[PDB]
């Protein structure tokens, strides 16, 4: 991969990760977010916690990762670490046990036109309070509040991930179907700042339904 | 230009943390010791734990750290990563979690004339053995262990800390003000004691360590009504 | 395969300036320390510096130390030696050099070695405040087995070939190497020893030839 | 980015986050502190200890990390690692079991004036007196103590952001409800 | 600092050879030796003053350590005769003056000729006088000019030959240069070798 | 060992190996690992949780061009032991862990051998997810999987294979997990019935996508249950 | 402690930790393992994991780690990290759900002859088959297998210590009483 090495050493001479790709002061990043269910874990009520195994779906563009695939032997994409790229930094806000990040840091892919996707694993621990009154015949509502920590508005812009749905994937072969939790709905919505500091907010909704049959049983 | 950033160059640019601060390697480093403890989180009988708070109090002489306010505008003190500077690398050696250091690398404080300061905090997760004979109207008899993990008695050597009126603090250190009892446990005694052993010829090299000897009491009133 | 080409020599006037370029091949270029080593005409190898892989750090000799100038370009490949303030004392062939022994010295496990392994042909750099001058030629003749020959004296710079008939003889060249004057130019004396017994059959004739003076010289030793 | 990369490049060639970020020794770096409560996670009356999900937002300003922006494209804020530059070393005091400092090294927003504000997470494991005298109807007071482990008053000064802790937004919790909250 | 040994080194193919060299203070292993041939450029022998490079003959071998080093040649080939250097590193690049290795062969008595200046550069104002020793070994001493039996020095030039590639024999050429003036103002002009292969010295004089 | 040193020297250093590169001539080719999985010991099946805990050894075998060398040019060494963050790494990781533990516990050294040839045995804790069937509980078996493929690299990147054993000069593939007859203790509730090991691959996907292709351990356990016999059944029966 | 200083900085400027530390690579290193048993922390009859608190003294000669004290202010003994250095990866081989190596890595004591010793600590949590046949009144027999992982004997020898565990500085337990103890 002798070629491989001269365009990787091409992008990254001069290259800071720490520092957000905008050409021009004001520029704003466009991050578009998604997300795929592995497997709903749990519904934890006494913690009031929802813990899922997702992976991530971000998209965004870093014009200082563009090429000729001509002048490279026709290298069309390359696989990166993501430490080595910079990274917007996409958290989940509503994390219940402290952990807003990634579970691996896995690898960017990088096209030519500088288009870098990155689809990292998570396992995460959200907040979800819990509706009591219509338990064990009830149904929740649990959010993950997914957006940068750090970046606001002007900096990074976030959208919904697509190309319209406006869903979370759940693919239909390899999905762990909870025992407990049949999942009704999934949406997934833009919040924009009320009305700088500001924040876009991209929630992703489990409406989920328990199945009683454990209670109608032994209670 | 600051006055700290020319100190740290003039300490640090020619300095060696893994090497002890001795001028000869026969001789010795004190280390002043003092322990504070600032809750008493439980004890855990089931696991035979005790989890407690406290910050250590580590106090010595470093010849390479030493510096005079009059050449460095007045400075009196320094703080510096802890990782800078040569540590007597105290642990506690009856842990029962495998955690052996400090929960926290706070900041050194190097004093003019050599002296090192080190305050790090530590949550310690301890081996108590519980004596269970006239449980739950008990107290414990729970010890705290510290030791350097790397360095025998004749290269490294403790004594307790000093109050203000020079009386040696041989004890565990609470403050009166900020100590709320632990809801099961009040402590009656902790005190402290210095031990060297394996001074013999064959045993070889001398050891020492420090053992406080928390004993607790434990407040029986949630047995005595429910059970 | 590993290869270094230098480039960027010829004469340079004492006090001027040269830039010598060497491109590299068949390896990572930034990721290896490189070295410029000069060989003076008939003596050994002089360490000249030393360029780290991205450049920050930099090394010379004591006597190259405020005027000369080590940098890189990754991009292009190419080594580079900016030299200012040039005397006569630098006059030697230039070796660009790749320190295999420093390699990967951001890892734990490797440290550095002195590891020089490939070097490239060289270029030969000229200090010498002379100008281009012909040679001139002489007799060299007889006054056991006797010796005769053309003495080639007064010219400037290097080579000068002597030829005899266009190569029709195979043995019997002798050639000195050329001697540095105290003037600047250089002098030499091709010779050939024989039996006396061809002294009166065949005519012979030495032709030397100075490329850089356009000297074409057919000198014809009779008695 | 190109212009953002040099200002990072210049900026913390030789910066040194040892020292205090003031011009002489003598001035006291200014600090302002404010704690947002975003979730009171539990009250553990047996250990008595109180769970919380805090932000702690830091404010001040660094003398040596300063810039015109006009000699930078116009960059008037940036955001860098917290990992680089000197902070203040607050500390919970009456931690019980959690983490005494902050361990989740979140990127500080600096301005081109050299102010930061970094506001990095934390989960509060804090030891608060439990008097469970009258439970369930018990009314309980628990503290959290911040203050610089290692730097005095003379040195480093921290002051209130506000007289009141930020709970606008605070998670409803379905076991307590906060009567009142203030910062002294 | 480095010092080699023996600056010079004459033998043939099968014989062993042991080239020495010395630092005046400890380098411990970082040490490296080169070899150059004629007309070309070093090539790295060993590094870290025993490892082999991938590609040299297993006949070289490398020992040494701290301020003593050696480089060895088991048996020696046609293509082993060079100039083996030697390289140091503790803070910068030293190399060592080199060691030349030549082919041995018998001692050969050395033929001497003595040539007069031209007419035409005397025309000029200048003189050179040569003279030519021609197939002589080893390389020993040097010749002595004397001008109506008076030594001279500081004046004359010397010029030497690579072994050749037959005979494997040497030749020098000494030169004087003088003035008309001076060349025209003395009459018997001469040069001495002394040389171990000659029974006595041998001077070679001319009147003019 | 100086010889050793010499060789480290000449793969690392001379010929400049990159670890962040793979082992091919062009980026179009793959790189073939072969996997083998060894069950030290079956932990435990917890059922409310839905967790298998497993410790496991990943026999990982691959080529890498760029680790070759003569063996009698450095002293008849036949193979070298180096950290395995010097070299390229297929990274293999569990898909379906339920807690977050996607890689190996221990990265010991691999072992690398003259002609190319790099093992690798990283030892592993692994707490996977096994949804459980509690129709016929305590009678009742499970079919637990451990699913391993590689997220940092597709199928356009490395072909996943199982590993191939020799008999009467005869190659076949390792087509279930390796259990060690007699270090082998059997969890005191659980008893392995079938033990297989498939290469699966979906025609589905695309071959940049890391869900082509995965290498899946399936253990089939039945329970043991005389403990709830006695101490439940019976009982309770009565 | 200049003289330390100037030895520490010699021994590792030609140190590889990858290589084995002896003169020839086709001897073997010869290491003497030792065990300390601190405590026996429980024993779970369950998932028959058996979790104690040991003391893995490793002790080896390093060929390339050795100085003349004369040379160096009679320094006879230093204390070096032990990740700067090669070590055997002595693994247990039947751990059950804990660490499989050393990950405690604590510093070693070298002396000017090369000898090095390093005792780091580790919570063992071991596999042992548990018989409960005779339970409570059960006697069991808990293994620890203890070797290099991927070195062989032809390149590393490992032999024991002792005949015996080390239980000078054994903690009583409330549970067991270990009767007999043995390594081969
Ligand atoms: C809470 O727990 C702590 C720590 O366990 C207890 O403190 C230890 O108490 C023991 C006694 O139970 C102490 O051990 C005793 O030390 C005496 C002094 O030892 C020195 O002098 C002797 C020579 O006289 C030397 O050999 C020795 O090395 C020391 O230099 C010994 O004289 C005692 O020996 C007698 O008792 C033992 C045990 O019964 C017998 O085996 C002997 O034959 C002899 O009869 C004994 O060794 C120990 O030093 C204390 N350690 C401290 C204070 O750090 C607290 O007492 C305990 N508190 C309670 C229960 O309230
Ligand atoms: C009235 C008596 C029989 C007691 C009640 C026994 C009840 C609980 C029954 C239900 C299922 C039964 C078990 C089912 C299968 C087997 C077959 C063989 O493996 C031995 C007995 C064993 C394990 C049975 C033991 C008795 C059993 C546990
Ligand atoms: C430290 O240096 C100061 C100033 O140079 C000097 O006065 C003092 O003697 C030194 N230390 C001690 C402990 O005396
Ligand atoms: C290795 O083995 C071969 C075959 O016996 C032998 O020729 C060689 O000398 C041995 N030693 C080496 C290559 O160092």
């Amino acid at each position: 991969s002798e070629a491989e090495g001269r365009l990787r050493e091409k992008l990254f001479s001069g290259y800071d990760s720490s520092v957000r790709p905008a050409r021009e002061v004001g520029d704003r990043v466009r991050v578009s977010v998604g997300l795929i269910l592995a497997q709903l874990i749990s519904l934890n009520e006494k913690d009031e916690e929802m813990s899922t195994k997702v992976y991530l779906d971000l998209e965004w563009t870093d014009y200082r990762l563009s090429w000729d695939p001509a002048e490279h032997d026709g290298i069309d994409s390359l696989r990166i670490t993501a430490e080595s790229v910079w990274l917007p930094d996409v958290v989940l806000l509503n994390n219940n046990d402290g952990n807003f990040d990634v579970a691996l840091d896995i690898s960017v892919v990088v096209s030519s036109d500088g288009s870098v996707r990155w689809q990292p694993p998570g396992i995460y621990r959200s907040s979800c309070s819990i509706q009591v009154t219509y338990f064990p015949f009830d149904w929740q509502n649990c959010t993950m509040v997914f957006s940068s920590y750090s970046y606001d508005s002007s900096e990074v812009s976030l959208q919904t991930g697509l190309g319209g749905h406006q869903e979370i994937h759940i693919h239909e072969g390899t999905f762990i179907e909870n025992g407990q939790w049949e999942i009704i709905h999934k949406p997934s919505r833009l919040i924009q700042p009320p009305g700088e500091g500001q924040r876009q907010e991209v929630i992703f909704y489990l409406i989920i339904r328990r199945k009683p049959l454990f209670y109608l049983v032994n209670v | 230009k600051n006055e700290e950033l020319r100190l740290y160059h003039h300490l640090f640019n020619n300095y060696d943390p893994g090497s002890r601060p001795v001028r000869e390697p026969e001789d010795t480093v004190t280390i002043s010791l003092k322990v504070t403890l600032t809750n008493l989180i439980s004890l855990n009988e089931k696991e035979e734990t005790l989890t407690t708070s406290v910050w250590i109090g580590i106090d010595w002489q470093d010849y390479r750290l030493n510096y005079s306010k009059d050449d460095f505008g007045g400075i009196e003190t320094l703080r510096v990563p802890s990782e800078l500077v040569w540590l007597p690398e105290i642990v506690l050696e009856n842990n029962i979690d495998g955690q052996f250091g400090v929960a926290y690398d706070a900041n050194v404080l190097v004093y003019e004339g050599g002296s090192v300061t080190w305050l790090p905090p530590a949550i310690y997760r301890s081996v108590c053995a519980v004596e269970v004979t006239y449980f739950p109207f008990d107290w414990q008899n729970c010890s705290l262990i510290f030791r350097s993990q790397t360095y025998n008695a004749e290269e490294v050597e403790f004594t307790f800390a000093v109050d203000n009126d020079g009386k040696t603090i041989n004890k565990i250190d609470i403050d009166t003000e900020a100590y709320t009892e632990n809801g099961e446990w009040a402590i009656d005694f902790c005190p402290g004691v210095i031990r060297r052993h394996h001074g013999g010829a064959t045993d070889g090299p001398g050891e020492t360590d420090v053992i406080y000897s928390l004993i607790i009491r434990r407040k029986p009133l949630f047995y005595v009504i429910n059970i | 395969e590993v290869q270094l080409v230098e480039s960027g020599g010829g004469l340079v006037k004492p006090g001027g300036s040269l830039r010598l370029s060497c491109a590299a091949s068949g390896f990572t270029f930034s990721g290896y320390w490189m070295h410029w080593v000069r060989q003076a005409p008939g003596k050994g190898l002089v360490w000249v510096s030393h360029i780290n892989g991205d450049g920050s750090s930099t090394t010379y000799a004591d006597s190259v130390k405020g005027r000369f100038t080590i940098s890189r370009d990754n991009a292009k490949n190419t080594l580079y030696l900016q030299m200012n303030a040039l005397r006569a004392e630098d006059t030697a062939v230039y070796y660009c050099t790749r320190d295999v022994g420093s390699y990967g010295l951001e890892s734990r496990y490797l440290t550095y070695v002195n590891w020089f392994d490939p070097w490239g042909q060289g270029t030969l750099v000229t200090v010498s405040s002379a100008s281009t001058k012909g040679p001139s030629v002489f007799p060299l003749a007889p006054s056991g087995t006797a010796a005769l020959g053309c003495l080639v004296k007064d010219y400037f710079p290097e080579p000068v070939t002597v030829s005899w008939n266009s190569g029709a003889l195979t043995s019997g060249v002798h050639t000195f190497p050329a001697v540095l004057q105290s003037s600047g130019l250089y002098s030499l004396s091709s010779v050939v020893t024989v039996p006396s017994s061809s002294l009166g059959t065949q005519t012979y004739i030495c032709n030397v030839n100075h490329k850089p003076s356009n000297t074409k010289v057919d000198k014809k030793v009779e008695p | 980015s190109e212009h953002e990369t040099r200002l990072v490049a210049k900026l913390f060639k030789d910066y040194s986050s040892v020292v205090r970020p003031v011009e002489d020794h003598r001035q006291v770096v200014e600090v302002t502190v404010g704690l947002q409560l975003i979730q009171l996670i539990n009250v553990d009356e047996v250990n008595q200890i109180v769970t919380t999900n805090v932000r702690l937002k830091q404010q001040w300003v660094d003398y040596n990390l300063k810039w015109n922006p006009d000699d930078y494209g116009g960059v008037k804020k940036i955001h860098i690692p917290s990992e680089k530059i000197w902070r203040p070393d607050l500390v919970l005091y009456n931690n019980a079991d959690g983490d005494f400092a902050i361990v989740k090294f979140t990127k500080v927003l600096l301005q081109y004036t050299g102010h930061i504000t970094w506001t990095p997470p934390a989960i509060f494991k804090s030891y608060c007196e439990i008097i469970v005298t009258h439970f369930p109807f018990d009314e309980q007071n628990c503290s959290m103590k911040l203050g610089t482990w290692t730097y005095d008053g003379s040195v480093v000064a921290i002051n209130p952001e506000s007289d009141q802790p930020d709970l606008s937004n605070f998670m409803e919790s379905g076991e307590w409800v906060i009567k009142e909250s203030r910062g002294w | 600092q480095m010092t080699q040994s023996p600056s010079t080194l004459s033998a043939s193919v099968g014989d062993r050879v042991t080239i020495t060299c010395r630092a005046s203070q400890s380098i411990s292993s970082w040490l490296a030796w080169f070899q150059q041939k004629p007309g070309q450029a070093p090539k790295l022998l060993i590094y870290k003053a025993s490892s082999l490079e991938s590609g040299v003959p297993s006949r070289f071998s490398g020992s040494g350590s701290g301020t003593e080093f050696s480089l060895t040649i088991s048996s020696l080939q046609p293509d082993d005769f060079a100039t083996y250097y030697c390289q140091q590193y503790n803070t910068y690049w030293t190399f060592g003056q080199g060691t030349k290795v030549e082919i041995k062969r018998t001692v050969a008595a050395p033929s001497v000729f003595i040539f007069p200046p031209s007419d035409e550069q005397l025309k000029s104002g200048t003189a050179s006088v040569v003279c030519l020793l021609n197939n002589f070994y080893p390389r020993e001493a040097k010749v002595q000019w004397k001008v109506d039996n008076a030594l001279q020095s500081g004046n004359s030039q010397e010029s030497v030959t690579e072994q050749d590639s037959k005979d494997s024999t040497y030749s020098l050429s000494s030169t004087l240069t003088l003035s008309k003036a001076d060349y025209e103002k003395h009459k018997v002009y001469a040069c001495e070798v002394t040389h171990q292969g000659l029974s006595s010295p041998v001077t070679k004089s001319f009147n003019r | 060992l100086n010889e050793e040193e010499r060789l480290i020297r000449h793969l690392f250093q001379e010929k400049g190996y990159n670890k962040e590169l793979r082992p091919v001539a062009h980026k179009e080719e793959s790189v073939d690992v072969a996997l083998a999985l060894t069950l030290s010991n079956l932990i435990s099946l917890k059922e409310v949780e839905e967790t298998l805990t497993t410790n496991v050894w990943i026999e990982h075998g691959w080529t890498d061009n760029r680790l070759k060398w003569n063996a009698e040019e450095f002293g008849n060494i036949s193979v070298l032991r180096l950290p395995p963050d010097m070299v390229w790494l297929p990274e293999i990781v569990l898909e379906n862990n339920n807690d977050g533990s996607f890689q190996i516990s221990y990265s010991c050294n691999v072992l690398v051998y003259h002609y190319g040839f790099v093992y690798w045995l990283p030892p592993a804790i692994f707490r996977s997810s096994c949804p459980i069937s509690v129709t016929y509980f305590p009678f009742d078996w499970q079919n637990c999987s451990l699913k391993f493929s590689s997220l940092k690299y597709t199928a356009k990147e490395i072909t996943l294979s199982l590993k191939q054993d020799a008999k009467e000069n005869r190659t076949y593939p390792v087509e279930w997990i390796i259990i060690d007859p007699e270090g082998f203790t059997e969890n005191g509730e659980w008893e392995i019935v079938h033990r297989p090991a498939r290469v699966n691959v979906d025609p589905r996907a695309p071959l940049d996508s890391p869900s082509r292709q995965d290498i899946t351990f399936y253990l089939i356990i039945r329970r043991k249950p005389l403990f709830y016999i006695i101490n439940i059944l019976v009982p309770c029966v009565l």
